[PDB]
């Protein structure tokens, strides 16, 4: 747990803004329109937590 | 710098560019040349 | 007599449209109905409409129906039902429509009973209208694009809606 | 006049008879692909375009500039639709 | 009207003979390009080969597989064959040499062309074979796709002529053959004719070696022969249409008394023969497209160019007041 | 008698469309086909009247109605396709969830 | 030549802007460089702008819309009535669009084609209002209908949305065929399709014994199509299913604009034409049936959308009473009812769309709303009481006229039906108020606050509903003006 | 094509030109016409910019909004100028310029 908290608390202003925008963009989805467009939106790695902290 | 973007479009889509030129001539003639020919006839 | 033949063919083919168990067969009979309709149009002297009914109804619309119905591979269990129990409801609805609607023109357009006399000699010929006869095609084209052009353009808008809707509802880009 | 259509009917009857003779003499001795629907729709649209072209083509001498530009507007609407289809990938079979 | 059946037979029977010998001519020309001899054993110079093949076909037992579409399976080749035959009722071979002088003949030809797709579709579906069905669907899609360009080219000619009467279309070329000013349109028309008749380089049904089964693979004996005959009659018809619309039909090359000596039917025949030779030559020269490539060509190349030619011809003729 | 015979032809086509609606409660594709039959009958009504009345208005509207019929069939078959895609079946018991 | 087209400047502009937005959306939605951005909100804002510019062009050019009227006569007819009807239609479209942005971004409905189809349907309804011939009327109706069919099925993976679309297309196509048959019968009987010609032929005879059965049944079939369009009983059952199954912004748009357009059509066809007492009796019986069925079915509903659908059916019954009585005050009251019902429906659907952010579905989902959002519960209560017709709220006008016509045309069964159905309606409207204010449920649903657009629209419509009867003169004068302009 | 500009409701102001030519109407643009034109275009560009930020296409969105605004504003200015020349709108300036040239 300490790793993810340390990583978040040490981020600079610019990275905080970048991740705010990324979080807003990927908060919801329209997979049907993506399938119409023939694209697959992937969650950026800076929003994915490591597996060792996930409930499973 | 839109003078080689048109070059690139012509190089990559010759059929579309040719269609646009042919149809554009077909539209330009009645829109521009025909009123000119009508005006020269009045005088 | 000839209109009796064509109407009989249309009646049977239409019953086959609405009663064939296999939907592919229904589409094929529908095509027979449009052929008979085209024959009637030729009898009326409207050769442009006679040909256009083949080009559009059979050549484009029925082809669309056939492509869709064939790829559906409908099983009869999904659409089967006995129709013997509908004979009464069709009898009343059909008869009321029959009694009212096959005879609606009779009071306004009373038929001329064919007599045992040659009325053909009373046909008056005006040669003035025959010097330069117009085809059905050119009579229609004299009007579509100038005096009634707005309706023409609205029809174009309708077709644009069809294109957009077809894409938005079914497209799955690879 | 519709007189010229009668030979066509007799021709059809004879061609049918030839077909039956030729075919009958030897008796003596679940994967729905949407792209087909889409190509059907496009064909329907341009079929109607040709349909509307026919009277216009024979009537150009009488409708003059007004008819020409009205048909041009018709074509502009339909071609915007075509551009929409092109961009969306309806014309790609890969 | 009592003599009308004689005229109809005088059209249909020589046409069937001409198809039988078009098959032989294709084989001969293909062979000669390939430095071999085509059929030259069955009859002198192989001239009896078509009769032998037809006799073999009629003497072949029919199969009629145990499908649930017994009627449709046999009627599909009848439909395509009859449609191939009936287009010739309006084709003029010379001035006054035509069975039906239709005022709406151009649209009638378009309608027949649009009807041609049903034989292939029904043969594919009724045969109870997924490969035949898929091949038939692809072939039908290709034909409807190229029909659009064919119709637009027809409209270009119609704008030039001002009448749907085929004989009038021919006689409107007395001043100049339409193939000279509209040469790219003629090239487009010939390619679209190749694609519309499922001919090389567009012959998907012939691509069995490419894992693409044709729509007629389950057919034997005379149903298969009917499909083949309809296809080759349609090739002759497309050559005739190219001749009528762009090479001035029965007209001579030059309006001179020396050329006017030879009858117009001979001029028409010679032009048709040139186009049939080009059919064979093209089949001999090139490999074939994939289905997706030819569909892309149909919708992305020939449709826009045909529409552009419609606009350009109409605009030019309206501008200088050269309309018919 | 010509005009009554031409009108009853179109009339039988219209009644057949109505009957096709009535007789096809489990088959909504045929219901769409019956609606086209009715539209064809109306189109024929306009053409016959145009000749009988010696007037062109019936013919202009007939062409435009053909355009409407084409667009209608295109959109309807798209909706049929997507309904089938969602359910995997065209049976009427799988399109009855909206009620009350 | 160019100046002739001043009569169609509004329509030219909106069509061209719609084309521009279509091209913009398709070019940038497919852009890899821009990572396929959703453009529903961008195109929505640009289309709201386009609608407002169209409204400016139309309102500021009132005389110019009548220019070259002889040249345009066989295509359409623009006058004061069409002027005000089109202005109201554009205002309704602008409001409906403004209510859609939270739906676009939070659901992530990214399809910009939704906005384009709405704009094209608005074009169709504009042409519907000015239609002066059966052919033009049919074409405009069909354009509008096809756009609705497509947008009703916009959630193309949803069972509900696909079901709505399928039912709509089948029943819509059937009704359109019936109407077209009626048009063909009228043409065959009279040789005419222009409304002026029909007025001249049909006036002075109605049913003078030798009545054209062709004319009588053409009118009947056309009326059947019209009644389907206004969701009048017994041609109504498409409406509740379509309203519930469609995406809620679609439901809001369908609830208002088509009614305005089709009622303009009905006025100019029937009122301006002539078969007469038969057709007013048609609308009389359909009004009574619609009031009764709407009241009872709405009383049965447990879901908000279905309740509003049945409420709208009942209210079109109330409105058609005005058409039935066949007087200048009848037409004026019909117009007043349409305007007030439209504003109330806009208010109600703004609330519904605000609550859809937390997926409101059942009436019981409103429990404890007076605690979790007091001003929202009050606003919704004002809408309900206005729907019930409680004075001095704006909704009281329709009730007052219903009874005014019942004692003016001389109809006491109608008055009895109005009393009973009004009481039933009040019950099922105040049931919602009881749910928000009186109930104490064990589990509460906390709703996300609405966006600025819906709050502003709600604030203005709520002042109108509460305060309209303090200053009702402009609506009364404009509706009297329109009623008169139909014949002069 | 037969044409007839005649309106249903007659002009309430002096008719300087019954059917003014396109270029005459454009040359008749006043300062108020240009103000209307510029305001409509500027508002449209602003809406394009602001609505384009979230998708990330604010520039192209500005261009699209500007095209819509240019067309709408020109149509509005033309409407006003032509209506003034035709006598449908108050046209004191047009009458004054007409009584002198
Ligand atoms: C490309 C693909 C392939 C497929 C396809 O396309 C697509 O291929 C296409 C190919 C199409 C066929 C093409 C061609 C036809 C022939 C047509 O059939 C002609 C019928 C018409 C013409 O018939 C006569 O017309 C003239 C007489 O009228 C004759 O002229 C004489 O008489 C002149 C006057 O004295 C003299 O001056 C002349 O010198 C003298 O010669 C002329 O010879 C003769 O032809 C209409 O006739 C009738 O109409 C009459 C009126 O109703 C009826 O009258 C009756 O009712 C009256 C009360 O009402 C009573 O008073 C009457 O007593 C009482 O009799 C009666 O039934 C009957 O006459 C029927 C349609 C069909 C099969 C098409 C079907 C569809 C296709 C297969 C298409 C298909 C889809
Ligand atoms: C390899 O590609 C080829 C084929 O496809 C496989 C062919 O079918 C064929 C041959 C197909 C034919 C010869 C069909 C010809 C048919 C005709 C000329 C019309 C009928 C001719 C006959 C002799 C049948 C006579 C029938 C009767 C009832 C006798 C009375 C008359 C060839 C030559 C070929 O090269
Ligand atoms: C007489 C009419 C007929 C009968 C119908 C009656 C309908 C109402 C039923 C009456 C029973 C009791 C109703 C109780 C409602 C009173 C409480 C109330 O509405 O208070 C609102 C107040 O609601 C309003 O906002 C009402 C505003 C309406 C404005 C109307 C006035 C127009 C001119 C005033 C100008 C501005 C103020 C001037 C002085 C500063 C507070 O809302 P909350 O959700 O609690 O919190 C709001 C959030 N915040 C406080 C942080 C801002
Ligand atoms: C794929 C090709 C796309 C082409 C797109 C570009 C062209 C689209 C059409 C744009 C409208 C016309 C633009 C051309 C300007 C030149 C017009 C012109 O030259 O004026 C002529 C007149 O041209 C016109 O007035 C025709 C305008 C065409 C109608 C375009 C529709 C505009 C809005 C219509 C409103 C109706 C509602 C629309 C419904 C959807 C003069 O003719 P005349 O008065 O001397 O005699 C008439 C004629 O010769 C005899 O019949
Ligand atoms: C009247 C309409 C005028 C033009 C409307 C512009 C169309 C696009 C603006 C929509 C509002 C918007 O852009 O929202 C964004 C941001 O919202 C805005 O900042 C407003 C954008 C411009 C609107 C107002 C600016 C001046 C407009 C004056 C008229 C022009 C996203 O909000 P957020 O995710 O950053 O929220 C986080 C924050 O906690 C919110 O509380
Ligand atoms: C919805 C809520 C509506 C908004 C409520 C407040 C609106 C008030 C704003 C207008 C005030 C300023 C008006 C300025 C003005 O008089 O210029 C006229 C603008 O007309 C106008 O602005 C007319 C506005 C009309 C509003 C909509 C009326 C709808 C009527 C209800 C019918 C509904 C049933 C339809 C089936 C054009 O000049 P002009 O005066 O010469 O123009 C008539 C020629 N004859
Ligand atoms: C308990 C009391 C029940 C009394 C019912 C008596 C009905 C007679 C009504 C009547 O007198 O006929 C006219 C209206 O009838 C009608 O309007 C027909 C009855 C109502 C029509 C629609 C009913 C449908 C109800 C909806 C639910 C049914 C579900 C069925 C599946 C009224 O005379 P007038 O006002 O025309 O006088 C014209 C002067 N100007
Ligand atoms: C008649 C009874 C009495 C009525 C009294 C009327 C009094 C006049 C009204 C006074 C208004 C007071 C508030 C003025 C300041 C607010 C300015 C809005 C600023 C703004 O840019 O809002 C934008 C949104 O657009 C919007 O939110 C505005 C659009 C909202 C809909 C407004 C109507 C538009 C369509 C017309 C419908 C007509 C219906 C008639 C049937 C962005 O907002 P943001 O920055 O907070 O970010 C939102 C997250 N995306
Ligand atoms: C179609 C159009 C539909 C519009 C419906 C009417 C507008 C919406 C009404 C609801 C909000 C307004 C409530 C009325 C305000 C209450 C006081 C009424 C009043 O007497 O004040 C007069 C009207 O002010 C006002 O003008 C009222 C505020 C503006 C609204 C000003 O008095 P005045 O002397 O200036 O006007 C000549 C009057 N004697
Ligand atoms: C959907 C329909 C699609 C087709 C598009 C219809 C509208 C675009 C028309 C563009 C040509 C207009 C034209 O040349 O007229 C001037 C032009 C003047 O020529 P100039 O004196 O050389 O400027 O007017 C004419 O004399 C020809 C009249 C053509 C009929 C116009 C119909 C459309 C009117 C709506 C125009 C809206 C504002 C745009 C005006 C400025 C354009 C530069
Ligand atoms: C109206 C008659 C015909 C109707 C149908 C056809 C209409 C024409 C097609 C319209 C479709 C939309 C075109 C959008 C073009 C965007 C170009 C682009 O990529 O811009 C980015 C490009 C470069 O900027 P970047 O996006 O920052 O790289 O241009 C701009 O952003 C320029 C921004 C300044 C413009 C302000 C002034 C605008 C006034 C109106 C013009
Ligand atoms: C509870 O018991 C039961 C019934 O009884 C209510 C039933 O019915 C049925 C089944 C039979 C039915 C529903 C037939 C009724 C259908 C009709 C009348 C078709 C018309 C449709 C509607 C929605 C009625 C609307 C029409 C009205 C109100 C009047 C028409 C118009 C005017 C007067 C202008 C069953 C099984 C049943 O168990």
């Amino acid at each position: 747990l300490a790793q993810i908290h340390a990583s978040e608390n040490s981020k600079s202003f610019e990275q905080i803004e970048v991740e705010r925008a990324l979080r807003k963009k990927y908060a919801r989805k329209d997979e049907d329109y993506d399938s119409m467009l023939g694209i697959t939106r992937e969650t950026p790695p800076e929003l994915i937590l490591p597996d060792n902290v996930l409930p499973g | 710098p839109v003078m080689e973007k048109l070059r690139m479009f012509v190089a990559q889509e010759p059929v579309v560019a040719a269609s646009c030129l042919i149809g554009g001539v077909g539209l330009f003639l009645p829109a521009v040349v025909r009123p000119i020919l009508d005006s020269l006839e009045a005088s | 007599m000839i209109l009796s033949v064509l109407s009989s063919l249309a009646l049977v083919s239409g019953l086959m449209v609405v009663r064939a168990k296999n939907p592919v067969h229904s589409v094929l009979f529908f095509i027979l109905v449009f052929c008979d309709t085209s024959g009637l149009l030729l009898l009326l002297g409207l050769d442009f409409f006679a040909m256009i009914f083949l080009v559009v109804y059979i050549g484009a619309i029925a082809v669309l129906f056939l492509f869709v119905v064939m790829m559906f591979h409908i099983q009869i269990a999904e659409i089967h039902e006995e129709v013997l129990r509908y004979l009464p409801v069709s009898g009343i609805i059909g008869l009321i429509f029959w009694w009212e609607m096959f005879f609606i023109l009779d009071n306004e357009s009373i038929p001329l009973l064919p007599t045992q006399r040659n009325t053909t000699s009373l046909r008056y010929t005006v040669y003035a209208g025959k010097v330069r006869s117009w085809t059905n095609l050119e009579t229609l084209g004299n009007l579509l694009y100038t005096y009634y052009f707005v309706w023409f353009l609205v029809s174009s808008l309708i077709l644009l809606v069809a294109m957009i809707g077809a894409i938005v509802l079914t497209m799955h880009r690879t | 006049m519709m007189l010229e259509f009668a030979p066509i009917f007799i021709y059809l009857v004879i061609s049918l008879l030839v077909s039956l003779i030729l075919l009958g003499v030897p008796f003596l001795f679940s994967r729905f692909d949407i792209r087909f629907y889409l190509v059907s729709i496009l064909f329907l649209i341009f079929d109607l375009e040709v349909t509307f072209f026919f009277p216009w083509a024979v009537s150009l001498n009488k409708i003059d500039l007004f008819g020409f530009w009205s048909m041009m507007a018709f074509l502009f609407i339909l071609t915007i639709g075509f551009l929409y289809e092109w961009k969306r990938g309806a014309l790609d079979w890969e | 009207y009592i003599a009308v059946p004689a005229e109809i037979l005088g059209i249909i029977l020589p046409l069937l003979l001409g198809v039988a010998f078009l098959v032989l001519a294709e084989r001969k020309v293909m062979a000669f390009v390939q430095r071999r001899k085509g059929p030259d054993v069955v009859g002198s110079f192989g001239l009896l080969q078509p009769l032998a093949d037809g006799l073999k076909l009629i003497l072949k037992e029919p199969i009629s597989p145990s499908s649930a579409n017994f009627f449709l399976f046999r009627m599909a080749p009848v439909a395509t064959f009859m449609l191939s035959l009936v287009a010739w009722a309006v084709v003029p071979f010379d001035y006054g040499m035509v069975l039906s002088d239709l005022n709406i003949g151009l649209l009638y030809l378009f309608a027949i062309s649009s009807l041609g797709v049903y034989g292939i579709i029904i043969a594919g579906r009724s045969s109870n074979s997924k490969y035949a069905f898929l091949g038939a669907l692809r072939s039908a899609a290709q034909m409807v796709s190229y029909e659009v360009s064919i119709g637009l080219i027809l409209i270009t000619v119609l704008i030039c002529v001002g009448s749907c009467n085929l004989s009038e279309i021919v006689m409107a070329q007395k001043q100049i053959w339409f193939g000279i000013p509209l040469f790219p349109v003629l090239v487009m028309f010939f390619i679209s004719c190749l694609a519309e008749t499922n001919r090389a380089p567009f012959d998907l049904p012939e691509a069995e070696a490419e894992l693409v089964a044709g729509y007629n693979v389950e057919y034997s004996s005379m149903g298969f022969a009917l499909f083949f005959l309809g296809e080759y009659a349609n090739m002759i018809l497309m050559s005739g249409l190219c001749t009528l619309f762009f090479l001035g039909g029965w007209l001579p090359i030059l309006d001179l008394p020396i050329f006017k000596k030879i009858p117009g039917s001979i001029w028409f025949s010679i032009k048709v023969l040139f186009f049939l030779f080009l059919y064979i030559w093209v089949r001999a020269a090139f490999p074939r497209y994939r289905y997706d490539q030819l569909m892309g060509l149909g919708w992305k190349v020939f449709l826009p160019l045909s529409l552009a030619w419609v606009v350009s011809v109409s605009g030019l003729l309206v501008t200088f007041q050269w309309l018919p | 008698m010509d005009l009554i015979k031409y009108f009853t032809f179109s009339m039988i086509i219209f009644i057949l469309g109505i009957w096709g609606i009535l007789l096809n409660r489990r088959n909504i594709l045929i219901m769409l086909m019956s609606i086209e039959l009715m539209l064809l009958a109306v189109n024929l009504n306009f053409l016959v009247f145009s000749v009988s009345l010696d007037d062109m208005m019936g013919q202009v509207f007939a062409l435009l109605v053909l355009t409407v019929a084409a667009a209608e069939s295109a959109i309807g078959l798209a909706i049929f396709v997507i309904t089938f895609r969602v359910r995997g079946t065209i049976a009427v018991e799988f399109i009855n969830s909206i009620q009350g | 030549m160019f100046n002739l087209f001043l009569a169609v400047f509004p329509e030219i502009f909106i069509i061209n802007a719609t084309f521009i937005l279509l091209i913009h959306g398709v070019v940038f939605s497919t852009s890899k460089k821009y990572d396929y951005p959703p453009l529903a909100s961008n195109v929505g804002w640009l289309g709201l702008l386009s609608v407002l510019i169209t409204l400016l062009l139309l309102a500021a050019g009132a005389p110019l819309l009548t220019i070259a009227h002889l040249f345009w006569n066989n295509l359409f007819r623009r006058d004061n009535f069409t002027y005000f009807c089109q202005i109201f239609l554009l205002l309704s479209t602008a409001g409906t669009i403004s209510m859609c942005f939270d739906f676009f971004d939070q659901e992530r409905f990214d399809a910009f084609e939704f906005i384009v189809l709405i704009l094209l349907s608005t074009c169709g309804m504009l042409f519907m209002i000015s239609a002066y011939d059966l052919i033009a009327m049919y074409l405009a109706i069909e354009l509008q209908s096809l756009c609705f069919y497509v947008i009703a099925a916009s959630k193309r993976k949803s069972e509900f949305s696909t079901e709505a679309g399928l039912k709509y297309l089948i029943l819509g196509a059937f009704s359109s065929g019936i109407l077209l048959f009626g048009c063909s019968m009228i043409y065959g009987s009279t040789g005419a399709t222009h409304f002026d010609q029909l007025a001249k032929i049909l006036t002075g005879y109605e049913i003078t014994g030798a009545r054209s059965s062709g004319i009588f049944m053409g009118i009947l079939f056309i009326a059947v199509g019209f009644l389907f369009k206004i969701t009048a009983v017994p041609f109504h059952m498409w409406a509740p299913d379509i309203y519930e199954g469609s995406p809620t912004p679609v439901t809001a748009f369908l609830s208002i604009a088509p009614k305005i357009s089709i009622f303009a059509n009905i006025l100019r066809v029937f009122i301006y034409g002539s078969y007469g007492a038969t057709l007013q009796q048609i609308f009389f019986f359909c009004s009574i049936a619609s009031m009764i069925l709407g009241a009872l079915a709405a009383m049965a509903q447990t879901k908000v959308k279905r309740l509003l659908a049945y409420s709208s059916i009942g209210h079109v019954g109330y409105i058609c009473i005005g058409f039935s009585c066949g007087t200048i005050e009848g037409i004026q009251s019909l117009l007043i009812g349409i305007f007030i019902y439209a504003l109330m429906t806009m208010d109600a659907f703004a609330i519904v769309l605000a609550l859809r952010q937390t997926r409101v579905k059942y009436i019981a989902d409103l429990g404890a709303l007076a605690k979790t959002n007091p001003i929202l519960a009050i606003t919704f209560s004002i809408t309900m009481f206005s729907y019930a017709g409680i004075p001095p709220l704006a909704g009281f006008c329709s009730k007052f006229y219903l009874f005014f016509a019942a004692l003016g045309c001389g109809a006491y069964f109608l008055a009895l039906v109005g009393v009973v159905t009004s009481v039933i309606g009040c019950f099922y409207y105040i049931r919602l108020v009881k749910r928000m204010f009186f109930d104490t449920p064990r589990t509460w649903i906390l709703y996300e606050p609405m966006d600025r657009n819906k709050s502003l629209l709600l604030a203005m419509t709520s002042f109108f509903i509460t305060l309209f009867l303090l200053y009702p003169s402009p609506l009364f004068s404009v509706t009297h003006q329109m009623a008169l302009s139909l014949y002069l | 094509m037969n044409t007839d500009i005649t309106a249903l409701e007659k002009a309430q102001y002096p008719v300087v030109d019954r059917n003014p030519a396109f270029t005459k109407v454009v040359g008749n643009f006043s300062t108020l016409d240009y103000l209307r034109f510029s305001t409509i275009t500027g508002i449209s560009v602003t809406v394009g910019y602001l609505s384009g930020i979230k998708p990330g296409i604010k520039g192209p969105s500005m261009v699209t909004g500007g095209l819509i605004g240019l067309m709408g504003g020109f149509m509005y200015a033309y409407q006003n100028s032509a209506g003034r020349l035709m006598g449908f709108f108050p046209n004191d300036g047009e009458v004054a310029s007409y009584q002198k040239r």
